[PDB]
């Protein structure tokens, strides 16, 4: 459900809470960026036919 | 008068001591007034600064006969063993340039010449009034320090500053190079 | 140096008259033109306060001191310094900024086309300011170096600010690493 | 009384109790208007309270100096058992006064705020900006300071 | 709107100063305003020009070397500052890159301006796009080129 944000360790029996972790920032707005392209390069292919 | 500078200095060097705000035992020894004019109780007054400075409690025990003379230094013992060993870690920590002023507990421990135990709770002390900073790490057991107080005035310390400031001097002269040399066709 | 000249009630008539050219005009005090701060200075910094509301010395030099302004702002001060030596009379700097009003604004804005620290107008003119900082870095280095064999050798005073100073730089440590940045570029270039 | 209460520098709580229990405890005095400290009625229970008080001091003097801690070795510190110690410090941090992270296994207490490497390298770049403003600085004393060689 | 004038006098009109000042320079009338011009002319003045020589050393002083200017060019920004601005910037290309994605499927004749704004997207979608990266990118790079550096100058 994710109503405390930790894990439950049933193998050694212990209950861990997700401390923070450096930043998620980085690859996310790699992601975001990298999306954006795919659709675009649909639209560049098209156009592009007319030369060969 | 001869005899008064006699009376006051001895004090002088005592109150040195029992300092928490001393880092100018350097300066005592550079100040003629000590070292020039001895006295029976000179000799051992300028021995026992020496040993703080080094900061080892092997320097510093021999000279014991002194403690019992005065009840300055015998009352607060205490502040005595916490003064060298805190001293010896600032010199360590200056010793080594800007690479690590991390030193570990074990280390701090040889040249204080006092238990690894009763170490982490002195240098506690020392974080806790402020004369020192930084962190401690026990599980890695490395006081880390972030900061560090104005050290002793004596020429060997004048020297320590050259070190660093020398080679500072080369490092930024290949470095100033390589930001001239990336696009060097346009600065304009 | 301990004979030159001053005409001491020059700075007193000046005072009123600068007023009706503009408001922000009066006696601050008085500018040394360099190359060293000197011994002879002291005795007309002391003249001047009388004069002056309190006075400030500047030492506006034709040349600069490290790279960026010839200016440098003084207070005398008095402290003891101990290696063997007594109390010394000193003059403490303090630091200068640069600023001005909108009249002068107006003309230098429209005759500068210069290429200055950094003008910016690309990445490239970045570059320009990153060199001058770190060349600045380097005239500084040369002063103290000298100065340090001075103070073990004479045993010239030590003043307390100096040597906390550059202890300060070493104790704090550099750690630099992780960096990095977007590359969205590539689909916009190539679809131009 | 007024001393050690006054530093962040340790104690240790059984030193205190004796120390302050011969000349504090007693609270003699003339006036009716007061008598209290630990002779009066409520007073054996301010006393009784007062092991908590000191224990809680000690875990902030801790927080700042130390940023990791090994979990035995706080124990000792604090004068509390290993068991009460990770209890007392949960109570501490949900109340929020200090934080820490517990392990229940005797492992270690972080003071730390949450560990990332790029933590690190943030505090360094504050640091830099300091470094140079003080450098520029220092330039200017060394022109005055070596024009003189008669004060010496 | 300075000019540099001369005055006419009833004796200066009948000896022909006015012309006389025009001779051994560059000439200069003036502009502001439509009365002020007429009027001037006639009654008030005659105008010759103003040209500026400013040395060198003047130049120097104009500049405003100033120290802290260019300390900064090296002094390092916050890693999460960039990484968090890196993020900020993304945003700005999305709304762009609706627009963006519209304008790319024909541009099949010429003028990359006009076949953007036709297939929609206000004057250029890719320039606003491109210099929402630049921003970024330089203060990064610079960062970078810095950081890596101090450390090693340092230490």
């Amino acid at each position: 459900d994710k109503k405390f944000h930790g894990i439950l360790d049933q193998g050694e029996g212990v209950l861990i809470i997700f401390d923070e972790p450096p930043v998620d920032k980085t690859y996310e707005a790699a992601l975001e960026t990298i999306q954006n392209m795919s659709k675009v390069v649909d639209s560049l292919y098209n156009k592009a036919k007319k030369l060969t | 008068p001869v005899s008064e500078q006699q009376e006051r200095a001895f004090t002088l060097g005592l109150a040195g001591l029992l300092g928490e705000g001393v880092f100018n035992f350097g300066e005592l020894l550079m100040h003629p007034v000590l070292e020039s004019l001895r006295n029976t109780d000179r000799q051992w007054l300028i021995d026992t600064l020496y040993a703080f400075n080094s900061g080892d409690v092997d320097r510093f025990q021999t000279l014991k006969s002194a403690w019992g003379q005065q009840p300055d230094l015998a009352a607060n013992e205490a502040q005595l063993l916490r003064k060298i060993q805190l001293l010896c870690l600032m010199e360590m920590t200056f010793t080594r340039p800007a690479n690590h002023r991390q030193l570990t507990f074990e280390e701090i421990a040889k040249s204080a010449k006092i238990t690894v135990n009763k170490v982490e709770l002195l240098v506690m002390k020392a974080l806790s009034v402020g004369l020192v900073r930084g962190s401690i790490d026990e599980v890695d057991k490395r006081v880390h320090m972030t900061w560090v107080q104005p050290r002793v005035l004596d020429l060997q310390q004048i020297k320590g500053m050259k070190d660093r400031l020398e080679l500072w001097c080369t490092d930024v002269k290949s470095m100033e190079l390589l930001v001239e040399h990336q696009a060097q066709d346009i600065l304009t | 140096d301990s004979v030159w000249f001053l005409d001491h009630d020059y700075l007193e008539n000046m005072y009123g008259m600068f007023k009706k050219v503009n408001a922000r005009e009066r006696i601050v005090g008085w500018y040394h033109t360099g190359p060293k701060l000197h011994k002879n200075d002291i005795a007309i910094n002391e003249l001047m306060k009388r004069y002056c509301p309190n006075s400030v010395l500047v030492i506006i030099d034709v040349k600069p001191k490290d790279l960026g302004l010839p200016t440098e702002a003084y207070i005398s001060v008095e402290e003891v310094h101990d290696d063997g030596t007594p109390t010394s009379k000193t003059f403490e700097h303090v630091t200068s900024e640069i600023g001005a009003e909108e009249a002068e604004e107006v003309g230098v804005e429209h005759l500068l086309r210069d290429i200055k620290d950094t003008t910016v107008g690309t990445l490239s003119q970045r570059i320009t300011n990153q060199v001058h900082g770190l060349k600045g870095l380097n005239s500084k280095l040369l002063d103290i170096r000298t100065y340090l064999e001075k103070v073990a050798s004479g045993k010239l005073p030590i003043n307390h600010h100096i040597i906390y100073q550059l202890q300060d730089v070493f104790n704090l440590l550099p750690d630099a690493s992780l960096q990095e940045f977007v590359k969205a570029f590539y689909l916009k270039t190539n679809d131009q | 009384l007024l001393k050690l209460f006054t530093t962040m520098e340790l104690m240790r709580w059984s030193t205190l109790v004796e120390d302050y229990g011969v000349e504090l405890r007693k609270g003699s005095s003339e006036t009716p208007a007061t008598d209290v400290f630990s002779s009066t009625e409520e007073g054996e229970k301010r006393w009784k309270d007062l092991k908590n008080r000191v224990v809680e001091h000690n875990i902030r003097i801790m927080a700042k100096y130390y940023t990791r801690i090994t979990m035995k070795r706080m124990a000792q510190l604090l004068d509390l058992s290993v068991d009460e110690s990770e209890a007392f410090l949960s109570n501490l941090v949900v109340n929020k006064t200090i934080f820490a992270k517990v392990d229940r296994l005797a492992g270690v207490i972080n003071f730390q705020r949450p560990k990332d490497p790029n933590n690190l390298l943030n505090d360094w770049s504050q640091k830099l900006n300091s470094l140079m403003s003080l450098v520029n600085k220092t330039t200017h004393l060394i022109a005055k300071e070596e024009m003189i060689h008669n004060l010496q | 709107v300075i000019d540099a004038f001369r005055l006419i006098n009833a004796n200066m009109m009948v000896l022909g100063h006015e012309p006389r000042q025009t001779t051994s320079n560059l000439g200069h009338l003036n502009k502001p305003s439509i009365q002020a011009l007429i009027h001037g002319l006639n009654r008030h003045y005659y105008s010759i020009t103003i040209n500026y020589r400013k040395n060198e050393l003047e130049q120097k002083m104009l500049l405003n070397l100033h120290k802290k200017s260019w300390m900064e060019g090296l002094t390092l920004q916050d890693y999460s500052e960039h990484c968090k601005h890196n993020e900020s910037v993304v945003k700005e290309m999305l709304e762009l890159a609706k627009n963006y994605n519209k304008a790319v499927e024909e541009e099949d004749k010429m003028t990359p301006e006009q076949l953007a704004i036709k297939n929609v997207g206000k004057q250029d979608p890719k320039r606003h796009l491109e210099e929402h990266v630049d921003v970024l990118m330089t203060s990064n790079i610079v960062q970078c080129l810095a950081a890596m550096l101090d450390t090693v100058v340092f230490k």
